């Protein structure tokens, strides 16, 4: 069957600290909504 | 690759190392042999 993921399998990219910040990367992410 | 002493020097075998270094985005693991000082806050000071 299928079930929907949803906004699930983001990581933190890098070690680094940020705060109220926006930044934006490109990287190997699971889509979101998407079916597993 | 064939490596006889007779070799030739394009021929002839040599060692590699490739010191790849990761990047400061992350803990530190390894560091230069230098010195530690006294954390002194509020002073206006250079930092490493």
């Amino acid at each position: 069957a299928y079930t929907n993921s949803f906004t699930r399998g983001v990581y933190y990219p890098d070690k680094v600290f940020r705060s109220s910040v926006l930044h934006s990367t490109q990287d190997l992410f699971l889509p979101f909504f998407s079916n597993v | 690759y064939g490596f006889q002493p007779t070799n030739g020097v394009g021929y002839q075998p040599y060692r590699v190392v490739v010191l790849s270094f990761e990047l400061l985005h992350a803990p530190a693991t390894v560091c230069g042999p230098k010195k530690s000082t006294n954390l002194v806050k509020n002073k206006c000071v250079n930092f490493n």
